[PDB]
């Protein structure tokens, strides 16, 4: 065997009597690349999503303009932002706006699940923020979408004197790779989260992150748009009159609409039909609203 | 950058260069006053020195550096009233462009201006950016001039006065923490003629206040150890009038005036006795001075006082300087009965009660060499009245049985057991003087010599008993019979024992070991300048050495004595009479080096040290010339001990790297005795680096290449925790091997660290660092060591008791007038202060506050408290006295 | 071109700068191994590759350590456990006698025959051995002057029984083994503690007052247990506590859902201090700035017998602190200190030490070797104005 | 390594020049001999036989472990991989100077005697609360505080770069510096600007971090913070917002509100309570003065009380000069009249003006700078600074 081919983290065989390196076994997989964060061609909404028009203008003037106008930022001498924080009640344009922005800015969309399945091998997060960013640096001009979980992963360095569970170190690793040297280049990040006041954005404020955009509970127009989006991949009848279903329930979040569609499919299945009728949606609204 | 505008400096001080070319002629008012209106402002702004950057320190400087050449010679009105800035751009606005001493050339012209700035510009000139120019111009200009241009161009006439008034001003201004700048300015100025300006500084300190006089004094002792040879010859004599004429401390000087004993002359070596004689202020303080002339460095004048019962308290001064009974034995007794255990029944060699159960069984060693080593061990630790009557009966039966060498070395046990008890010890030795064995009787004669070592008794019992045996027979008993006179009378100079021991030395007797031991006596009876003994030694050498090409025994003892005649004062004037006549035969390059670079003790002259290795480094000698480099290696043991860890760590850096790992024979056999001669207290550097090349026995050659290194590694006294290394080294060299050539040398080399209970002094640095004999006696103890062939036949007798120069290592007593106190002292580590703010803690080791009058070991500085002034020596080393009345509770 | 510090202050830089790299040249010319994954210099392990390691390998086996639990009668027959391997019943070897073989200390056991070879010192966790001071700071009693009555009271409590156990035996009294120190901050409690640890002739053990407050339940009682056992092992140690309010003085119950664990630690301390075979010849020093929120069990004598107080000196002790703090200076022998103590009415020793440092600050702000007499007078007047402002805000 | 202790006088003092001249003679005599040594015996036998002998003397399976206690100079009790502990003997090719209770050592497979010591991995606490490199550039970007820079210059930088002045008259440098002022003036900022001209490492901690929900990790984190800083270098610890914890102690009511008093008493004892640590310089930033514990305020812990006033107009020109330096500026926009009538701003607000005045130009896709860009930036930042304070009655 040869010394140079021996790397960190490769399985090797040791002999029985005296521990000498017998043969390098082949590795099985890199765990993060096995579960790799799926790059998609971004299927936008084509920006018809009403009600979030203020959010459309704000996300335009906040994140799109640095990508499209490096000349304006260079002429004005303004440092281009790196990250964008989003917050609000769940379901109110968490992932939809990022997809629409990514497709309209001519960039690919990357979604990072990364909640706890990565951190099972304790320090995989310390490589999760590494290799992901490597692909986001090597693939194309793109954006990175990352959820609340990092704030779930760490708040501050109280675990530095407490243990860090090798997760805050992960945050720390992300910290330097969030700082690095980009100046837009080809990689940008968008933060979507809830309960913003647990993480450590005061140190994250100089240079690393920038202006944050709120989200309200959805209006009737955004409710109908969410219902029309989530009724796409469903074999349904024509003439469903989704506006009637939109006015049928008074007011709710966007998370219950998905349950409305699945249990509407349930009630359609109990009718022993491939149809999804209007009365299925009426009983769907009634049963979901009940809970 | 707002520099400019608001400040005047770019406008009016830069308009000021307009009146030397354009106002010297046609403007008598404009000759000076046009310039003077801003020039007095510049002088006032320059005397006020708070900023690095003044409005005239760097702003007018830009034209100032060429203004000293284009404008100042173009002033053409240089007078007394122009000495406000044109006396001051050198001791005030220094220029920016500095090309080495360019201001050295500028201040040739400015030297006549320098009396213009004499008084108003005296204060802030030995501070800020002016004293660099002042000191460097003084030093370099006097270096260039010297005294060859004495009357020529005032380069010695006014420069001496300027340095004198600057040195006066150094304590006139502040008496700062840079008092030691005052020697420095009198140093580089007047390197060779140093004495005149240094006596000017000494008269300035005669005008100075008498409490600062300590600190410059120890600054002088800081420079009276390693400066330059001709600088010793003036600095050690420039110490002399300062605490004698100005101050009247008159005891802190004589403890530190033995530095000037040997390098200057014997006249100054005895003027300590002279000005101790002519000073007669009461009795006590001078009694403290003669308490170290007792026997603590050299007795010398211990028979020089009595004339016609003229000296006040003569009979007490003589009882002190003689070391005799109540000033020694009583004290040691007063400790050993009252602070220690007086039993010590060889339990140091009986503490191995857990070793014959280790590894099976025992009772395998049957060699007849352990008996002698155990005899020496049990006779070694029973010092100070631990007389083991009816315990040496194994030695008594071994007197008449075997080991004639051991029978001689066992009879010295009672002699080395009553050391300094001259009055009681003779009565215990008497019983052996009538023995039917020549070995026992010779060992009892050697015991009588040992008991008197360092004690001058009015009855001369050593001379009076040993005299009759010096010429007794031609055989071995002829050999040893001188040796008592060689030991008890080695620190003095009397002609009677010299002409006593001379005829064996000058009869051309061909028994070489007799001649060697008589030379080892007679060449160091007086460590002085006895030319007759020198001629006798060299003639007796050229009397049998020439017609042979044989072993080192020829050079073992006789050239050692010829070196010992002037050792410690060998300033390379001994070379021209000793070495230059003895260049006859080439086989003894050992001896030629031994008498050639014999020289003297720890001093400077590092060019001799690099001569000792630069020429004869290794030379790849084929076992024919390496003995020259052997001696030249043991010369490197000296020049390092007395400078007090100056080159000592440099020494162990060199031979702990260069020679121990790269030596072919010398570094592995002979170059390890230096750890015993350089140092003796033991620290985890050297006492652990010595077994690193000793735990390997190196059995390729005969095994005693390592046993001598074991003896030198455990040669350090002052009992310690070294029992683990000692016992492990015993068990790796135990009855598994138990080599007979090292069978006695093993047991000698293991348990002799705790040699005496507390009398462990073999340092040879008394007070602070002065030598005090000893090394002359210590040299045959480890220089005669040449592995085997001397522990059995001839050579052991010289290495028996030649190291007996212990000088009462007890570090606690009172001696309050007639011993009226107990006192509470404070032992603490070496003097960490050299130059800071004037009072300071001397050391940082807390103090470990002990009332009990106990020893301190080697490295300590023991101060007092409880308002008792410690008024007698101000050097904190324990001798005596400790008077009272600080008028304070 | 440049500027020089003092005389030949530039060629000294070269002559000590060339030799420092020439030492590296010496080292590389010899050839020195660098960072051999944990090893020794070749002139330092020259006996390691020798018969020293062969004597370190053949006779001495592993002698794997064990803990003893119970001893039998007549025949030794010790019950033992290793650490986690198993428990056994064993005998001692012939190399050691059966006297220092009592229950409850670690003993070494041969790995083959399972025989006891050599006892070991007992297991002490490293968090309580680090607080053993192992060195003494040098603070002479002459450096804590101005507090003569308090100093002699602390002296006659602590130093006299540990150095003269003759007076109290013939007079038949007992010394107060517990003394509390209190007063305003920065008055000399720390200096008195260092002065006690100066000449103690004994073992001194310091305690950080908030060290015992720990995350898990009951471990602070274990620290107090191991601390007092280490005190009992040696002879005549001195316990020093600092900032005793952290350990606990209150006994609140007003809806007692707050601190209870630190009350348990205080209670285990309170019990180990006194009662049911007391500690012996140990002494306890305590110090706090608010001795009014303390436990009445602590203030009961038999545990705390003297309440030594401190205060804003006098007029004379300010002069004494001036004479002992500003003596390490380069000032001309003309400064009068009683006027300077008159100008500052109410001050601590720390303020006087701060005056002494600001004197050097004035000496350094201007380019002077020393702080001259008028310079010292201007400096002290400016810092008196500055300290009036500083006490104002 | 420990060439000699040959520095006694710490001044000019030619004996020091002689001692360094005395030290070179043994050095030049050594390089002369070693050069003569190599030409005669070039055999590097230390790496030939001895390094090969020890490599076979050490067992080829090296079993790692953990040290627990050093019993004596030849035997030390070590642990093993899982549970067992032994009484193996320390050898003599292992360095004992960095042998500490805690670092991993490695044993052979038969006798289990310790061969050596594996390199200790550095603590992760260094990586997190370090200030990394310069978060802001040098003193060109800060405005005019003048003497505020001067006091920190002579107390933090001057003992570091030039330690040839304080020991001359033998005065120990002051330890603690405290910075106070109105909320937003220069507080920490200046603290970031001093952490680029410094030579040693800089550790930043925040007082908001210095609470713990677990009773006990409070004083432990403070102790571990200073232990890391002391062993490294002559480092500097900066406790930002220290006034959040050590404000007062008079409440003494049950809960975490008295635990804060307990977690500050350890900081008070570890600052100066016993054997004060060498070469560690502290610096503390507060917002308020009067609600502070007077035992901190006393000397011995902090000495340099530094005041931060708000500059009215003069440095405000230079603050505006710095903040508008790396951007365009037109002729119509001039900043002098925007601050002419106002004398109640702060340096945080000026940057808040200049960042937002560039935000209108980007959001409107307009020209570089207009004068009305600065006019409405001043009005809105005033709305952000002074919004709803109920003062119609002037107290
Ligand atoms: N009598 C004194 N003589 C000399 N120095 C004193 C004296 N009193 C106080 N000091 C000085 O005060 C400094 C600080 O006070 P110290 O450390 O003794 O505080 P303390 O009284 O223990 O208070 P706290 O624990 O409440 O902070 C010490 O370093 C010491 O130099
Ligand atoms: N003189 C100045 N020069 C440059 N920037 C300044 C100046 N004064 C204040 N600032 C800005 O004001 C902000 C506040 O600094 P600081 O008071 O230390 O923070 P905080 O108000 O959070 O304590 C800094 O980010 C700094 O950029």
């Amino acid at each position: 065997i040869d010394i140079n081919d021996v790397t960190p983290n490769c399985r090797v065989a040791l002999r029985n009597d005296s521990y000498t390196l017998h043969k390098i076994l082949p590795n099985k997989v890199d765990p993060l690349v096995s579960l790799m964060m799926v790059e998609k061609v971004p299927d936008s909404t084509y920006e018809m999503i009403g009600g979030l028009d203020k959010q459309i203008k704000e996300i335009k003037e906040v994140i799109e303009l640095p990508v499209k106008h490096p000349e304006l930022f260079e002429a004005l001498g303004i440092a281009q932002p790196k990250g964008v924080l989003l917050y609000g009640p769940p379901g109110t344009g968490k992932t939809l706006l990022a997809r629409a922005v990514a497709h309209h800015t001519d960039c690919t969309f990357i979604r990072v699940s990364g909640s706890e399945l990565v951190q099972k091998f304790i320090g995989e997060g310390a490589r999760m923020v590494r290799e992901l960013f490597v692909m986001a640096r090597e693939h194309a001009p793109s954006i990175i979408f990352m959820d609340e979980i990092d704030s779930i992963g760490s708040s501050r360095l109280e675990g530095g004197s407490g243990g860090d569970s090798e997760v805050q170190r992960t945050m720390l690793e992300l910290l330097n790779q969030l700082d690095g040297f980009e100046a837009t280049k080809n990689i940008k990040v968008i933060m979507a989260t809830n309960r913003i006041d647990i993480l450590d954005s005061a140190l994250l404020r100089p240079g690393r992150i920038d202006r944050k955009i709120e989200f309200p509970p959805p209006n009737e127009e955004a409710r109908l748009d969410i219902l029309k989006i989530h009724s796409r991949k469903m074999n349904l009848t024509r003439g469903i009159n989704l506006r009637k279903i939109a006015e049928l329930m008074p007011g709710a979040s966007g998370a219950e609409v998905k349950g409305v569609c699945t249990e509407a499919g349930m009630y359609a299945l109990r009718e022993r039909r491939v149809h999804v009728t209007q009365e299925d949606f009426e009983m769907a609204v009634a049963k979901v609203m009940q809970k | 950058m707002e520099e400019g505008g608001r400040d005047k400096a770019p406008v009016q001080p830069q308009q000021s260069p307009a009146a030397a070319p354009g106002g010297t002629d046609e403007k008598p008012s404009g000759k000076e006053r046009r310039d003077a209106g801003d020039k007095d402002k510049e002088q006032e702004l320059s005397e006020e020195d708070k900023q690095l950057q003044d409005e005239l320190e760097m702003l007018v400087e830009r034209l100032g550096e060429k203004d000293t050449s284009l404008y100042r010679p173009a002033l053409e009105e240089l007078r007394r009233q122009i000495r406000s800035s044109t006396t001051s751009m050198t001791s005030v606005p220094k220029p920016l462009k500095f090309l080495r001493p360019h201001y050295g050339k500028l201040k040739e012209i400015y030297e006549n201006m320098a009396p213009g700035e004499n008084k108003r510009f005296a204060a802030d000139i030995i501070s800020v950016l002016a004293m660099t120019m002042s000191g460097e111009r003084e030093c370099l200009k006097y270096r260039l001039v010297g005294s060859q241009e004495e009357l020529a161009s005032w380069g010695h006439e006014y420069v001496r006065h300027l340095a004198g008034e600057v040195a006066k001003e150094w304590q006139e201004l502040d008496d700062a923490e840079k008092v030691q700048r005052e020697p420095l300015l009198t140093l580089v100025k007047e390197i060779v003629p140093y004495n005149m300006a240094h006596n000017a500084e000494h008269e300035a300190c005669d005008l100075l206040m008498e409490i600062e006089q300590v600190d410059m004094l120890e600054k002088d002792i800081d420079e009276n150890a390693y400066a330059k040879v001709c600088l010793y010859l003036t600095s050690c004599v420039n110490y002399v009038p300062e605490p004698e004429n100005s101050a009247l401390l008159r005891c802190a000087l004589g403890v530190f005036r033995k530095f000037s004993r040997f390098p200057e002359a014997l006249r100054l070596a005895l003027m300590l006795n002279d000005m101790e004689l002519v000073e007669d202020i009461f009795t006590s303080c001078k009694d403290v001075v003669v308490q170290k002339q007792m026997a603590f460095m050299l007795g010398r004048h211990g028979v020089f006082l009595e004339l016609s019962e003229d000296v006040e308290e003569y009979e007490d001064l003589t009882e002190i300087m003689s070391n005799v009974q109540l000033n020694s034995n009583f004290l040691a007794l007063a400790r050993e009965l009252d602070i220690m255990e007086p039993k010590v029944p060889d339990d140091i060699y009986k503490t191995h009660l857990e070793n014959n159960r280790f590894g099976g069984s025992g009772s395998q060693v049957d060699s007849a060499r352990m008996n002698l080593a155990s005899s020496f061990v049990n006779g070694f630790v029973n010092a100070a009245f631990g007389q083991d009557k009816l315990l040496t009966d194994d030695g008594n039966k071994w007197l008449y049985k075997n080991k004639d060498h051991g029978m001689l070395s066992a009879a010295a046990s009672l002699g080395m057991i009553l050391l300094w008890d001259v009055d009681g010890g003779l009565t215990q030795i008497d019983k052996y003087l009538y023995s039917s064995e020549d070995y026992i009787k010779s060992g009892a004669l050697l015991a009588c010599g040992i008991v008197n070592s360092g004690v001058r008794n009015e009855c001369d019992p050593a001379l009076a008993l040993l005299s009759d045996y010096v010429l007794h027979n031609s055989n071995t008993m002829r050999l040893g019979s001188i040796f008592g006179l060689g030991l008890a009378y080695a620190g003095s100079n009397r002609e009677d024992v010299l002409t006593l021991l001379l005829p064996v030395m000058g009869d051309s007797k061909s028994s070489m070991e007799v001649a060697g031991v008589t030379a080892l006596a007679c060449g160091m009876i007086a460590v002085g300048s006895c030319n007759g003994d020198v001629t006798s030694t060299i003639l007796q050498t050229i009397m049998e050495k020439s017609e042979t090409e044989l072993k080192d025994t020829y050079a073992r003892w006789l050239p050692l004595g010829l070196g010992l005649n002037h050792l410690g004062k060998g300033e390379a004037i001994e070379a021209i009479l000793a070495a230059l006549e003895v260049v006859s035969e080439p086989f003894r390059s050992f001896a030629n080096t031994l008498v050639d670079v014999c020289a003297y003790a720890g001093s400077g002259n590092v060019l001799k040290v690099q001569q000792l290795l630069h020429i004869c480094s290794e030379h790849f000698d084929s076992k024919e010339k390496e003995e020259d480099k052997d001696k030249k290696e043991k010369k490197d043991k000296d020049k390092k001990e007395a400078p007090a860890d100056m080159g000592a760590h440099q020494g162990v850096a060199v031979l702990g790297i260069a020679l121990i790992a790269m030596g072919e024979e010398i570094g592995a056999e002979m170059a390890l005795r230096t750890f015993g001669h350089l140092l003796r207290y033991g620290e985890p550097t050297l006492r652990r680096a010595v077994p690193l090349a000793l735990a390997l026995i190196s059995v390729s050659n005969p095994r005693l290449n390592i046993l001598d290194t074991l003896s030198k590694f455990s040669h350090d006294a002052d009992p310690e925790v070294s029992y683990n290394s000692i016992f492990a080294m015993g068990m790796v060299g135990s009855g598994t091997n138990n080599a007979r050539l090292a069978a006695m040398l093993r047991q000698l080399a293991q348990y002799h660290a705790k040699d005496p209970n507390n009398l462990f002094m073999v340092r040879l640095a008394q007070g602070l660092t002065h030598l005090g004999k000893g090394t002359l006696t210590l040299c045959p103890y480890h220089s005669d060591r040449q592995l085997m062939s001397q522990v059995a036949v001839a050579g052991l007798l010289t290495v028996l008791v030649s190291f007996l120069d212990v000088r009462n290592i007890i570090l606690g007593k009172s001696h309050y007038v007639l011993y009226g106190l107990v006192a509470a002292m404070q032992p603490r580590m070496l003097v960490t202060f050299d130059e800071e703010l004037r009072p300071l803690p001397v050391s940082v080791r807390v103090g470990q506050a002990v009332d009990v009058v106990g020893q301190a070991g080697k490295p300590k500085t023991i101060t007092g408290f409880q308002t008792h002034t410690t008024p007698v020596l101000l050097a904190h080393g324990e001798r005596a006295e400790l008077a009272t009345e600080e008028f304070l509770p | 071109k440049t500027y020089g510090q003092s005389t030949y202050s530039r060629q000294i830089k070269q002559v000590e700068d060339d030799i420092q790299q020439l030492l590296k040249k010496i080292n590389e010319l010899t050839g020195i191994k660098e960072s051999d994954t944990g090893l020794a210099p070749p002139a330092l392990w020259d006996l390691a590759a020798d018969k020293q390691t062969l004597q370190s390998e053949q006779p001495l086996q592993v002698a794997r350590c064990t803990k003893i639990i119970n001893a039998d009668s007549e025949d030794p027959k010790y019950i033992i456990n290793v650490k986690q391997f198993a428990k056994f019943v064993v005998d001692l070897s012939d190399q050691v006698a059966p006297t220092d073989i009592e229950e409850g200390m670690r003993v070494g056991v041969d790995r083959n025959k399972y025989q006891i070879h050599i006892p070991l010192p007992p297991k002490i966790d490293p968090t309580v051995t680090m607080m053993q001071v192992e060195e003494k700071p040098d603070v002479t009693y002459s450096d804590v002057g101005g507090c003569k009555e308090q100093i002699e009271k602390l002296r006659e409590v602590v130093e006299t029984p540990l150095l003269h156990p003759e007076r109290f035996v013939n007079l038949g009294i007992e010394p107060p083994k517990g003394v509390l120190l209190f007063g305003p901050p920065g008055t000399g409690k720390t200096l008195c503690a260092r002065a006690v640890a100066n000449r103690t002739d004994a073992c001194f053990i310091r305690v950080i007052g908030s060290e015992l407050v720990q995350k898990y339940v009951g471990e602070g009682a274990r620290m107090v247990r191991e601390l007092f056992e280490m005190a009992r092992t040696k002879k005549a140690c001195l316990i020093f506590f600092d900032e005793i309010d952290a350990i606990g003085g209150a006994r609140f119950d007003d809806g007692a859902g707050g601190d209870n664990e630190v009350q348990r630690t205080m209670l285990e301390l309170i019990n180990q201090l006194d009662g049911f075979d007391p500690r012996g010849n140990i002494k306890v020093l305590m110090a706090t700035n608010r001795p009014d929120t303390l436990d009445p069990a602590l203030m009961r004598p038999g545990r705390l017998d003297r309440k030594i107080e401190f205060s804003l000196p006098d007029l004379e002790g300010r002069t004494h602190i001036f004479k002992i703090h500003a003596r390490s200076m380069s000032v001309e022998r003309d400064i009068r200190f009683e006027l300077l103590a008159r100008l500052c009415p109410n001050s601590t020793g720390a303020e006087i030490r701060s005056v002494c440092t600001e004197a050097g600050m004035f000496a350094i702000r201007a380019r002077r070797k020393i702080a001259t007499e008028k310079d010292f007078l201007e400096a002290v007047n400016k810092v008196i104005k500055s300290y009036a402002k500083f006490s104002a805000t | 390594a420990s060439k000699l202790p040959l520095v006694t006088p710490h001044t000019q003092c030619r004996l020091k020049l002689l001692k360094l001249e005395r030290i070179k003679d043994y050095l030049l005599m050594e390089e002369e001999f070693i050069r003569n040594q190599e030409q005669m015996k070039p055999l590097e036998e230390k790496q030939e036989e001895e390094r090969s002998k020890v490599d076979d003397l050490r067992g080829t399976p090296m079993s790692v472990g953990t040290l627990e206690e050093i019993i004596d100079d030849n035997h030390a009790i070590v642990s093993t991989s899982v549970g067992s502990e032994h009484y193996v003997s320390i050898l003599s090719f292992v360095d004992k100077d960095l042998l500490e209770p805690g670092c991993s050592v490695l044993l052979n497979h038969k006798v289990h005697a310790v061969i050596g010591v594996l390199m200790d991995d550095t603590d992760p606490l260094v990586t997190v609360m370090k200030v990394e490199k310069a978060p802001q550039e040098t003193y060109a970007d800060i405005g005019g505080l003048d003497n505020q820079i001067q006091e920190i210059k002579e107390s933090v930088e001057l003992p570091l770069t030039h330690p040839e002045y304080y020991e001359e008259m033998g005065i120990k440098p002051p330890k603690g510096v405290i910075l106070y002022g109105p909320p937003g003036t220069g507080k920490t900022l200046l603290a970031k600007a001093v952490a680029n001209q410094t030579s040693a490492t800089f550790l930043r901690v925040v007082g908001s971090e210095l609470i713990q929900k677990y009773l006990g990790d409070g004083p432990k984190l403070v102790r571990e913070l200073f232990r890391v800083a002391e062993e490294h270098a002559p480092s500097i610890v900066f406790i930002d917002e220290i006034d959040a914890i050590g404000t007062k102690r008079y409440d003494s009511n049950s809960g975490g509100e008295r635990e804060i008093q307990r977690t500050m008493l350890e900081l008070l004892n570890q600052l100066d309570g016993f054997d004060s640590r060498g070469d560690v310089k502290v610096i503390m930033a507060t917002n308020r003065i009067e609600t502070l514990d007077p035992a901190l305020i006393r000397p011995g812990r902090i000495d340099r009380k530094i005041e931060f006033p708000l500059p009215d107009e003069k440095t405000k020109k230079r603050i505006f000069q710095i903040h508008t330096s790396r951007m365009t500026l037109a002729d119509d926009v001039t900043l002098d009249d925007l601050i002419m009538a106002k004398d109640d701003l702060s340096g945080a607000d000026i940057k808040a003006i200049c960042t937002e005045a560039g935000l209108m130009a980007l959001r409107e896709r307009r020209m570089k700078v207009t004068n009305e860009d600065f006019k409405k930036s001043k009005e809105n930042v005033l709305y952000k600074k002074q919004e709803g304070t109920p003062e119609g009655l002037y107290l």
